[PDB]
Parts: structure tokens; C-alpha cells; sequence
């Protein structure tokens, strides 16, 4: 236990020093808006088609319930809601670890392996506000983006796949969407984007910098990120939606 | 944006009363009761047709169907 | 050939594990018997009308 | 043979996505229609 | 150039320990070479030397101050008389050659574009780069990533220089040329340049004091003529590459003339110093060792 | 010990801040989010004024950071010993006082000392921070 | 790198997991903290709750 | 270009899958080992109890979700009676497969990537080649091969975990009966749903070994170039159970809904 | 061990070519060297040599069939009469020394349990790890997995060793105990060893042949003997180590007596022929040289 625990030591703070260099030294913008850049081109296309058939599958598996069930017209309402309060963040949390955190990771343990690190260090600049600083700011940015782009286009497929396959009526769909959701559910949604994004790129970096070296131990990190962004981020989204249904619209 | 009603009150793609050869009639309604644009215009109880907006004239609503 | 007996240890716990947990699926969530009509007789009836 | 592994792959994938959707619209099975 | 003590030095990755009680006393402006066998941890005292790795005993002495309990706040400072070349350069990818170049005056001085260009240009001149500078570090071989690093590492006028494992992945003849480098610039620059490898070429022409680690020990340091000429099995046994010796099959079970400065370049006063000490260390050595030092020294 | 120190006085503190606003309620309850809110600035201003004097009280006594110790620790576990206290002596008067506003034993002990902990470990934190960057400046260049 | 590998990592391990449960828990009961949201309650009494929750 | 890709990449498929006979027969030992291995994981991570940890985590974080929203929806409209007729049918259709996939491709595929990459950077399938063994054939039929053995106890684990959570939620957290849990919750699951939820796991995890098998396999660049194989295999790996997942679903329940409420 | 007749190889990853036309022909049974600057490609050349890579022309033939173009059938069973240490021995971390070294033979023997430790204890005894067999690869150094990998090719009674920069991650000391074991191994087992290393020490101690590498092209191929007193600027140049040569500073400006088998070996045979093959060839050299060759031989 006490080896894990002085990692966790480490990643706080590591966390605690980019907080500092964010607050206090200048901001780093051509880095932040090249990783901004990199994170986007690298988990643009993938989020999308993976937010278009989980929707599909999602308004499908709903949609023949509620026939069943009789109340067909009410589809909208639940729609909306897993859209928002649900899809949005955990498709952000699969398509960020899996890609942005993961490139993070492996960016800086090349840097490290190459002893780019310590040339930076040997001259002086602490490499922490140079590098992540503008990777956990472009993290939080592009998870907010492909959020908002996920909850769009995963509620646009739904309306399409729903009116056009599933022959139910349109303006059932448009008019309930609101029914169960309002400002608290997409503001949550909003929280959710930004601490997954903060939490990914934080975990990315400090097991970047932290790499051992060797033949597999870029490899390694790599994978231990990924699986400590997945059990961070569903257990993070598992406190902000008890947190948001405290706060229902329909309560 | 000035006209903008809600998502519930714009015009979609789609359905009968869209295509080409659908006429438009205006009804003058007495009250709407809270009906939404979209909605469904029914003969013989069956769908066959949309509204398309409700606005407000004179204060007496007029329905465009299609 | 291999057999560090720390993988044979894996292994055992891991087989343990695994008939626990799917045991404990068939019986007291997935009803198997019940699906497949264990311990029950089979029985018939006539209706003017299904009822739904 | 890689050009020909590719397109019986891709076949591959079109006949899938096919039979799944003839599946989703009941195409297999037949019944009758009454007005 | 400035004088490096070190005391009581030692090290551990966890329960091993690494090397420990390595003292010594590196002069100021001469070459000098650490060696050993492989696995003796030569890197790791290297790094621990600037300060990139924090060693559990010791002082490293560097002009008066205690180089391990300086703060990190005097460390910006310190780390400016310094200039380091890696095993690959450690050039950024990201930036050319040029930029990587100009990267710690960009950083540290003030100075305009027009001067930046022109030191960096002498600079590149300087390590045989000279139109070369637009290149980026994935794209050029080993030799000139070396090069590149050591331009890199020239620009600030460094009164110290270390050099980790010049020789790796270049064959004796690329070596050689990087030897005859290194011996230039400390010609030019009397700028206190350390190599750690574990080269024989390197560590039979090249240093002006040699030291050797073996089995987390040190077994001796000093000059070069002292340590060419030393009747001890661990050492005559290196210099020479035999089979017969203390070094065992692996880790598990445990004079030449010098490169002298090209026509053309200033007057090497490493040597004169070396010689003065040499001097009073044969005021010490034994007859055979004190014969042969005179013999050397009177040619 | 420091921490146990700031912890009861802060405690202590919470209890009066806990008495004065349950009076104010009762009191006036159309202004009762105000007063407890007031009150709890009051508190927070307190923290912060020890705060400054204890970053003060380090970064006199060493040079740099390195040599200073850590007050973030102190503080967050007097904040916490004090959440805990507060809690735990506010719940036992409420069973012979019926102004004040307390939950069950294990809430106060547990979810309302997190937020007491919390909010003196963020401003001590910053009431640290601040003090020593009052003389940060004079410290030689 | 020197600052992270430190031999002070436990005790930055225990105040970062302390202060992350801390917030949680503040997160999780922002709005029934009763030094914050305090307002008098009152009572009555009846015949039967009827289904009240 | 494109098409040369997708050629070599069923070529590789095709090969892993017309070896598995062979390994059967031949490399029997290294199978359990890799069984083993898949099991309780690798590395660090197999102190905490590998692939089942991680899995497990992941599969009750899901539960405590479905139970959390809908009983909180649920309880606004009224109708809160329904919340377990409402979890089972979202963890056999949506929630518990694609989240054991995306779990599994995590924790095994990227292990299998990082250690194919590894092997093939030391030069240990070149060695393998240079011995006469079929490089391939010891390895990716290998690992198939455990990912087939191991897929059924995994997913069987998730399924109870995330029913085991979802009613523990429901009926000890929000205080209700479990007697009317239990009833909704036996009375419109249906087995045949659970068998075609097996059916698709099972060619999810055997099509996701194959992905890292292939990225990890071809790796190359050194050391460096292993984090980049393991993010586009993650990539690839959840494009492909979210779209095999969809696809089945659309299959199975496209006419037939199987699931009765009303007259 | 048996005869490698390479002719005109060629291997270009792309646009950029490693070596235009190589023409050997390696003498059965003796250690053979190839030399030349970084970045020349030697350890293709040694890939290459046993199939694993893929040269676009040429041919390379093994007693005498090409094993360049042929069915990938026969190239598992003419790989059986070799034996590869890599740069760091290519070791599995899954499984130990003892059961690393039993695996070639393991697969293709069927012989007995006991066989198999014999042969094992026996091999890896020679390679001078007596009780290192329950070792993992990721508990012992750089060199003792170089020993792992030779006593694993040494299992199958190899005709021809490939090494791959022996002199990778050891001092001198140490690479000239390596070169005392590849010189005991061949006085034993009588293989064809060829090693590909640009260390000098090596090559002017250990082979009874050498061939240079040098700006995409072969050199020169020959006995130590030819090529020790070689009048070639690039061959003295990298023997020697001399600055001033056609060899520049990086890649884009471009008699020794020999080691003797340990006594109590038996008398190594390629040494006699190695005599006898230059003895044919001195009537073909400069004076000089048939010279120096001659009061060498002497």
C-alpha cells in the first residue's frame, strides 16, 4: 500500500505544482494551442463514430420499449436525458483516455526517454510549466468542445434514426426533449466535461514524466493511464450523478 | 433569433404534408391550447399532414397546415 | 515445461472464482431451472379469450 | 494476396451489414397482407 | 574552468547501492575521463555531478559552494557554468538545429536577433556544422546529433563541461574525430570538460586525470601519466583490455602519446598545471613508477 | 501540538459562529441565509488572519521553501480536528438546546466536518501563501 | 525528475487523499449543510401521512 | 495504401484464426499460461487483481448509474415501482456489454499490445522465426485461444456485479423493498436475452484481441512507438464494440421486441 | 560447419540503400568478421543472411541451395543448422534460463526429460553458467543474456552462429571474455561463426576472415592475414583508428598474433586451413605484403 500511495503522493503533487505554474507563471499559448490542435485531430473522428451508433443503438433499445410499453410519444424526454446527462460525458471519458491521455502519456515519456527532460532541467526551467500546463488547459478545452459536439450530433442521429426508421413523430421527439432536461442537467454536463478532461490530462502527464525507461516501460505507462483515467473518470461520474439528481428538473 | 420560438416551434424535414403537391391552409382558431408547431393534422383520425407555424394575428391564433 | 506453480496458483483461484460467480448467476439471478423447468409439471388450460 | 484479402474483407463487411439490416426489416421472413 | 570536490560521495537504486565513498578532485580547465566496467553506475554520477539526481552522501563541491544543499532557487544559477552533451544529444524534435541552438540564449540572455545568429553560427562553425543549422534532430545521424549538442552546449561560455559516453554507436574512427573535438574546444575555452565512458582509445590518449570505479568503489583517481604508469591489477588490467584480472566474465561474478591540439589552435595550459602536479605526485610514487614519470616527462 | 491548538480554538470558534447564527435565525428568518452567511466570512477571516501570521512565522524562519516546513499539513489537520470537534460538542448541546440547526451524530462527526475542514484548509492554505509572499518581496534578490 | 521521486511522498499522498474525500463529501451534501443553508422548521400534526414522502 | 492495409490486416486474421487448431494441439501449456495471465493480469496491476478489478469496478460504477438515474427519474414522474423492470433491461441491452467491452479492451488488449510491441522490439519474434516456430501461431492464436477461455467467466462476473449493484442501490440506498425489486426484476428479464448478450461479448473480445494482436504485433519505432500502437488499438478497439454491439441488437430485437407490458 | 556464398546482395528500405553488391564467400568452420562505420547496415547484413529480412537481388546459398528464393517449408528446416545471439540475447522474461535454452530442442527433438537436462546442464556448463539455469532474463546483465543466447544456439549442434555486436553494452574486459568463449566454442564444435561488430579489438584478435562495409559498398573480404597488412586507405584507416582517412567525421561527410583456443581444448582446424587457403592466395598480393605475410606465417 505504501508504494501506491506514494505514487498518488506524486500525482498530487505534481497536480499541485501545475496549479501553481497555471495561477502564478505566464501562460504558455502556442504550446497550449499546438496541443489543442494535436488532441483534436487525434480524438475528433473517433468520438463521432462512437457517439453515432451508441445513440442509434440507445434511441433503438428505448424506442421499442416505450411502443411496448404504449407511451411512445415520451421517447424525446429519455432521449435528451441520457443524451445529455450520460453520453456526452462518458463518450468524452472513453474517447479522451483512450486517445488524448494515452498520445499525453506517450509524448512525454519519448521526451523523457530521450533525456529531452533533462535538458530542459540541466537549463534551468522546470519542465512542468513549459509542457503541462498547456496539455491539462487543452485537455479541459477539447473534452468541453467534443462534449457539447457529442450531445449534438448523439441528439440529432436519435431525432433522424427515430423519425425516419422507427416511424414515430418528430414533433413528439422535439417537443419532449426539454420535458426532462434543463439548465442544471447541461451544466452538469459541462462539470463532468471539465473534470474528466482535467483529471485525464493531469494522469496523462505526470505517468509521462514518470516513465521507467527499459523496453516496455513506455508501454506499460501507457497502459497503467489508461486504466487509472477509466477508474477515475467512472468513479468521478459516478459522484456527479448522484450530485446532478439531487439537483433534478423534474424534483 | 428574433423570431426564434423554441425547439419544439421550428419547421422540420419530413413526414406527409412536406413533399411536393402538399397544399397550405390557414385555420383560425379560436385558441391553440398550448399546441406545438409540428404537431399532426389528422383526417379520419389518420396523420396525413403537419402545422407549420402558429403565430399569433390580432390576437386570434392562425394555424399554416400543410 | 514451465508450471511455476505462482500461474497454477492464478489459475486455481481464478477457476474458484469463476464457479462461484457462475454458479451464483444461474441460480439466484438468471433462475435457470426455472427457465428450463426444473423441479416443475407442466400444465394447460382453455380460454374463451387470451386477456392479453 | 493482399488485394484480394482486402476485397474479400470488405465483401465480407458489405454482406454483414446487409444481412443485419434485411434482419432488422423482417425481410426473411414472409406473411401476408390484409386491407 | 573551475575545481570540482567531491567527498564521501555515494549512491542507491533501493537496498543496492550504486557506487559509494567516491572521492575526488577535478582540476580546473584539464580533461578528464571516468571508467570502468559495465554496470558500474559511471551515468548516474555524471548526472548526480550538475545535480539531476540527488545522491544520499556526499558533497559535491563546485567554486566554494555545496552543490547538494543549495537551494533550487541558487540551482538556476549555478547550472549556467555548465554545459552538457547527452549519449543522443537530447536535441528537442519539435525545433531545428538552429532553434535548438539559440534555445538557452533565448532563454537566459538578453541579447538581439543579430547577435543570437552570429554566436550560434560561430558556434555551429566551430563543432563542423556549418550549413547544417536547418536540419531537424530526427533527421541527421548520431555524429552530428552529438555535435549538435555540444553546440548547444557552447554557447553560454561554460566553465564546465560533461560529456556522457561520447562513443556510443560510433565506430573508433568517429570517436577519434569527437576526441580531437572535445581536446580543441578545451584548447579554445579551458572549460574543465569530463567524459565517462568506458573507451580504451578515449581513455589512453585523450584525459589529462583518468579515475576508475569498480565493484561501488573507487579505486583510484589521478593524473594521466600516474594512472598509465600504476603496477595495480584492477587498472593495468582495464587500461590494456586483458582477460586475466579482478573483472570476472560479467557483472554477476566481480606511455602513449597524448592527443595534442591541431596547428592553428591556442596553447593548451591543462598541461603545463598537469605536468606541475605530476611533479609533486612522483614526489611520492615508487622508484619504478617515479623512473618511468621522468623518463615520460624529459622526453 | 499546533494542529490540536488551532483545531480546538477554530472548534470553539465554529461553536460560537454555530450559536450566534442559530439566534440570528430564529430571529430574523427572512435575513437568515445573510447572517450565516456573514458569519461564516467572519470565520473564514479569522483562518485567514493565522494563516498570514503562520506564513510569516515559516518564511522568517527559513530562507527558502525547501528549508520551510509544511503548514499545509498542519492546517488541514487542525482543520479537520476542529470540523470534528465542532461537530461532535455542537451535536451534544442540541440535545439540551433547540436553537441551534444539527443533524444526526454521524452527519455532524463525518459530511458537515468535511465542509469545516475544507473550508479552513483552503483558507489557511491561502492565508499561508499570502503571508509568505508579504515577505517574499524583501527577501534579498 | 528530482521534485516528484522526493522522499516525501506519503505525506503528500495522505493530504491530497484526505482533501479529495473532503471534497467529495462537500459536493455530495453542498445544500444540506446546516452552518450554510439554515432556515427554522416547523411542525404539525395528522391523522395520517397519505402517501407523503 | 488503404486498401494494402485492410489486405494485410485480413491477411493477419486469417492466418491467427486457420492457426488455432495448431496452438491447440501444440502449445497447450503456454494457453493456460496466458489464461492465467489474462485472468489476473500483469505488471503492477496484478497485485490489485488484474483484469478481474478492473472490471469488476467498472461493471458496479455502471450499476450504481442505471439505479441512481433511474430511480431519481422514476421517483419525479411517479412511477418509481418499475426501476428494477427498468435496470435489467438496460444492463442486458446497452449499458453492461458495452461497458465490459470497453473495460476488457482496455485492461487485456492493451496488456497484449504492450507486450507483443515489447517482443517485437527485443528481437524475440525474430527469434521465434529464426527457431522455426510460427511467431503468429505462438502468440496471437495463443492469445485468442485465453481470450476465448476467459471471456465467458469475465463477462458472467460483470453481469452479476452490475445486478448486484443496480439492486443494491435501488433497494438499500433509495430504501426500496427488495421484495418489489425482485419481482420486476424476475418477471421481465428473459434468459434467451442474456444467452445473445454472451453470444456477443464473446465475438466482441475474440474481434478485439485480434485488433491489439494486430497493432501490437507490427509494432515498431522502439520503445516510443509501443504508446502509440496501444492508443490506436484503444481507438479501433471502441469504434468496433460500440458498432458490433449496435449491430447485433438491431439483429436480434430489429422485429421482435421480446418484451410484453400491455394486452 | 558448411560454406555461405553470398552474391551480389542488395537491401534498400525504400529510397535509401543499405549496400549496393555484396560478394562473400565464408570459409566453412572459421570465425569470420564484418566491419565498417556506423550506419552501414551490418546487422542486416546479418538478418539477411538467415532469411529474416529480404534483399531485392542476390543470392545467398547455404552448402548449395539458395535460400533466397525458396518454399517458406524448407527455410524452417534449413534454419535448424543455425544458431543467433543477438544484441542482447532475445530471451523470453516468461520462462527461465534453463527452460529458454530447452526450447529449440524442446520443439523439434522428441527426446526424454533427462535428455534434455543433460544436454541443457552440459550447454550451459560450456557457456560458463553452471547453476544459473533458474534465472530469469530479467534478473541477470547484458552479458550473462548474451551467454544465455549462445548456450541456446549451441543446443541443436548449429553449423553456422550469427552474432550481432557482441561488443554491445560491455567494456573491453569483458568483450575479450566473450571473444575467448566464441574462440573456444568454434575450437570445439567446429561452426561457421560470423559476427558483425565494429570494435577493433575483435576484429584484430578473434577472426580468421574480415570484409569491409564502407560507403554502401563491400571493400574487401579475406584472411586476417590479406587484410591486416592491407595497403587499402579506408581498411588501415578503421584498423588502426586513424583520424586523417576517407572515413569523415559522420555519416552524411563520408601483424596482431590472435587470441589461441584456452589450453586443454582440442586443436582448432580452422586454423590450418585458414594457412593453407592464404598460402594459395599470397602469389597475388603487393611485395609488401607477401612479405609481411610471409614472415607471419613463419
Amino acid at each position: 500500500l505504501e508504494k501506491p500511495l506514494a505514487t498518488v503522493g506524486g500525482f498530487f503533487k505534481m497536480s499541485v505544482m501545475t496549479g501553481k505554474a497555471l495561477f502564478t507563471r505566464p501562460f504558455q499559448w502556442k504550446e497550449f494551442v499546438l496541443q489543442s490542435w494535436f488532441l483534436i485531430r487525434v480524438a475528433f473522428l473517433p468520438t463521432l463514430a462512437v457517439s453515432i451508433p451508441l445513440t442509434v443503438l440507445i434511441i433503438f433499445t428505448l424506442n421499442i420499449l416505450l411502443a411496448e410499453f404504449g407511451a411512445a410519444d415520451v421517447s424525446g424526454a429519455g432521449a435528451a436525458l441520457g443524451a445529455v446527462t450520460q453520453l456526452g460525458p462518458l463518450v468524452t471519458v472513453l474517447v479522451v483516455a483512450g486517445a488524448g491521455s494515452t498520445a499525453i502519456c506517450a509524448d512525454l515519456g519519448a521526451r523523457t526517454v530521450r533525456e529531452e527532460i533533462d535538458a530542459l532541467e540541466v537549463l534551468g526551467i522546470d519542465p512542468i510549466e513549459r509542457l503541462v500546463v498547456p496539455r491539462v488547459v487543452a485537455s479541459t478545452f477539447v473534452a468541453f468542445m467534443l462534449n457539447g459536439a457529442v450531445i449534438t450530433i448523439g441528439l440529432v442521429g436519435g431525432f433522424f434514426f427515430g423519425v425516419y426508421i422507427q416511424n414515430v413523430s418528430a414533433g413528439a421527439y422535439v417537443s419532449t426533449l426539454t420535458l426532462l432536461t434543463g439548465f442544471p442537467e447541461v451544466l452538469i454536463s459541462v462539470v463532468k466535461a471539465t473534470l474528466f478532461g482535467m483529471i485525464a490530462g493531469l494522469v496523462g502527464c505526470y505517468r509521462g514524466l514518470t516513465v521507467a525507461g527499459g523496453s516496455k516501460g513506455v508501454g506499460t505507462a501507457v497502459n497503467e493511464t489508461l486504466v487509472l483515467c477509466v477508474v477515475a473518470l467512472f468513479a468521478v461520474n459516478v459522484v456527479l450523478t448522484t450530485i446532478g439528481v439531487r439537483f433534478g428538473t423534474g424534483r | 433569433c428574433g423570431q426564434w420560438r423554441g425547439i419544439a416551434n421550428v419547421p422540420l424535414p419530413g413526414g406527409p404534408g412536406t413533399e411536393s403537391g402538399s397544399m397550405t391552409l390557414y385555420v383560425q382558431m379560436p385558441e391553440t391550447l398550448a399546441l406545438n408547431a409540428n404537431s399532426r393534422v389528422r383526417v379520419r383520425d389518420v396523420f396525413v399532414g403537419r402545422v407549420r407555424k402558429i403565430e399569433l394575428i390580432n390576437w386570434v391564433p392562425t394555424l399554416t397546415v400543410d | 515445461m514451465l508450471l511455476t506453480r505462482f500461474i497454477k496458483m492464478q489459475l486455481v483461484i481464478f477457476l474458484t472464482l469463476t464457479l462461484v460467480a457462475l454458479v451464483v448467476l444461474a441460480l439466484f439471478y438468471l433462475r435457470l431451472p426455472t427457465w428450463a423447468g426444473l423441479g416443475m409439471y407442466k400444465l394447460n388450460a382453455d380460454l374463451p379469450n387470451s386477456g392479453g | 494476396p493482399y488485394k484480394l484479402a482486402g476485397l474479400i474483407l470488405g465483401l465480407v463487411g458489405v454482406l454483414v451489414l446487409a444481412l443485419t439490416w434485411m434482419q432488422f426489416r423482417g425481410q426473411f421472413e414472409d406473411k401476408v397482407q390484409l386491407t | 574552468g573551475v575545481q570540482i570536490d567531491v567527498t564521501g560521495l555515494s549512491k542507491s537504486f533501493g537496498s543496492s547501492k550504486i557506487w559509494e565513498d567516491v572521492t575526488m578532485s577535478i582540476p580546473a580547465g584539464e580533461v578528464s575521463v571516468l571508467l570502468g566496467p559495465s554496470g558500474t553506475g559511471k551515468s548516474v554520477f555524471l548526472k548526480s555531478l550538475i545535480g539531476l539526481l540527488r545522491p544520499e552522501r556526499g558533497s559535491i563541491v563546485i567554486d566554494g559552494t555545496d552543490i547538494l544543499q543549495c537551494s533550487a532557487k541558487e540551482l538556476y544559477e549555478i547550472r549556467t557554468l555548465f554545459g552538457v552533451l547527452f549519449q543522443d544529444g537530447a536535441l528537442f524534435g519539435s525545433m531545428n538545429i538552429y532553434d535548438n541552438t539559440a534555445f538557452p540564449l533565448r532563454e537566459h540572455t538578453k541579447k538581439s536577433e543579430s547577435e543570437i545568429r552570429k554566436i550560434v553560427m560561430e558556434k555551429l562553425d566551430l563543432v563542423g556544422m556549418p550549413n547544417d543549422g536547418h536540419k531537424f534532430p530526427g533527421e541527421i545521424s548520431g555524429g552530428m546529433r552529438k555535435r549538435a549538442g555540444l553546440a548547444r552546449a557552447l554557447v553560454l561560455d561554460p566553465e564546465i563541461i560533461l560529456c556522457d559516453e561520447p562513443d556510443s554507436g560510433l565506430d573508433p574512427v568517429r570517436t577519434a574525430y569527437l576526441s580531437q573535438l572535445l581536446i580543441d574546444i578545451n584548447a579554445q575555452i579551458d572549460a574543465t570538460v569530463l567524459i565517462v565512458t568506458h573507451n580504451i582509445n578515449i581513455a589512453r590518449t585523450v584525459p589529462d586525470n583518468m579515475g576508475m570505479l569498480f565493484r561501488k568503489q573507487l579505486v583510484m583517481f589521478g593524473p594521466r601519466e600516474v594512472l598509465l604508469t600504476s603496477e595495480e591489477p584492477v587498472v593495468k588490467q582495464f587500461l590494456n583490455g586483458r582477460r586475466i584480472g579482478p573483472i570476472g566474465m560479467s557483472e554477476e561474478k566481480d606511455v602513449p602519446p597524448q592527443l595534442q591540439a591541431t596547428p592553428g589552435m591556442p596553447e593548451r595550459k591543462a598541461v603545463a598545471r598537469r605536468k606541475a602536479r605530476v611533479r609533486e605526485i612522483l614526489h611520492t610514487l615508487p622508484p619504478a613508477a617515479q623512473a618511468a614519470i621522468l623518463e615520460e616527462l624529459d622526453r | 501540538s499546533k494542529w490540536l491548538l488551532r483545531g480546538v480554538v477554530f472548534a470553539t470558534a465554529m461553536v460560537i459562529v454555530r450559536l450566534l447564527q442559530g439566534a440570528l435565525v430564529n430571529a430574523s428568518p427572512g435575513n437568515a441565509i445573510w447572517f450565516s452567511t456573514g458569519l461564516l466570512v467572519l470565520y473564514a477571516i479569522g483562518v485567514a488572519v493565522w494563516g498570514v501570521l503562520d506564513g510569516r512565522g515559516d518564511a522568517r524562519s527559513n530562507p527558502d521553501p525547501d528549508r520551510r516546513a509544511d503548514l499545509a499539513m498542519t492546517w488541514l489537520l487542525a482543520g479537520l480536528a476542529a470540523g470534528i470537534l465542532s461537530g461532535a460538542v455542537s451535536w451534544f448541546i442540541g440535545l439540551f438546546y433547540k436553537s441551534i440547526y444539527t443533524e444526526s451524530l454521524l452527519n455532524e462527526i463525518t459530511t458537515f466536518a468535511a465542509f469545516t475542514a475544507l473550508l479552513t484548509f483552503l483558507v489557511a492554505v491561502a492565508g499561508v501563501t499570502i503571508g509568505r509572499w508579504t515577505i517574499d518581496r524583501k527577501a534579498p534578490p | 525528475m528530482r521534485t516528484l521521486q522526493g522522499s516525501d511522498r506519503f505525506r503528500k499522498g495522505l493530504m491530497g487523499v484526505i482533501v479529495v474525500a473532503l471534497i467529495i463529501g462537500v459536493g455530495s451534501t453542498l445544500t444540506s449543510v446546516p452552518m450554510l443553508f439554515a432556515v427554522p422548521t416547523y411542525y404539525g400534526q395528522f391523522a395520517d401521512t397519505g402517501g407523503l414522502n | 495504401r488503404f486498401l494494402d492495409s485492410m489486405g494485410h490486416v485480413a491477411w493477419f486474421v486469417v492466418q491467427a484464426i486457420v492457426h488455432v487448431p495448431h496452438a491447440f494441439r501444440h502449445y497447450r501449456r503456454e494457453s493456460l499460461r496466458l489464461v492465467a495471465e489474462i485472468g489476473m493480469g500483469t505488471g503492477a496491476m496484478a497485485v490489485i487483481g488484474g483484469t478481474v478489478a478492473i472490471i469488476g469496478f467498472v461493471t458496479l460504477s455502471a450499476g450504481s448509474l442505471i439505479a441512481i438515474q433511474g430511480f431519481a427519474s422514476l421517483g419525479n414522474i411517479g412511477v418509481e415501482a418499475f426501476t428494477g423492470f427498468f435496470a435489467a433491461l438496460a444492463n442486458i441491452r446497452v449499458v453492461a456489454p458495452v461497458v465490459t467491452g470497453q473495460a476488457l479492451a482496455a485492461t487485456v488488449g492493451a496488456g497484449a499490445t504492450a507486450e507483443l510491441g515489447a517482443m517485437r522490439i527485443s528481437e524475440e519474434v525474430d527469434a521465434l522465426e529464426v527457431m522455426g516456430i510460427k511467431s503468429i501461431s505462438y502468440l496471437v492464436s495463443t492469445r485468442i485461444m485465453a481470450g476465448a477461455i476467459v471471456i465467458i467467466p469475465l463477462y458472467a462476473m460483470a453481469i452479476l456485479l452490475s445486478f448486484m449493484s443496480a439492486q443494491l442501490v435501488t433497494t438499500i440506498f433509495y430504501s426500496q423493498s427488495v421484495g418489489t425489486y425482485e419481482h420486476y426484476f424476475h418477471t421481465f428479464l428473459r434468459v434467451d436475452d442474456v444467452m445473445w448478450s454472451f453470444l456477443e461479448v464473446i465475438i466482441m473480445s475474440v474481434i478485439v484481441m485480434l485488433n491489439h494482436c494486430y497493432f501490437g504485433y507490427f509494432a515498431s519505432g522502439g520503445a516510443v512507438g509501443v504508446g502509440e500502437a496501444v492508443g490506436r488499438s484503444m481507438r479501433t478497439s471502441l469504434i468496433a464494440i460500440v458498432l458490433v454491439v449496435l449491430l447485433a441488437s438491431l439483429a436480434l430485437y430489429g422485429t421482435d421486441p421480446n418484451f410484453n407490458l400491455t394486452v
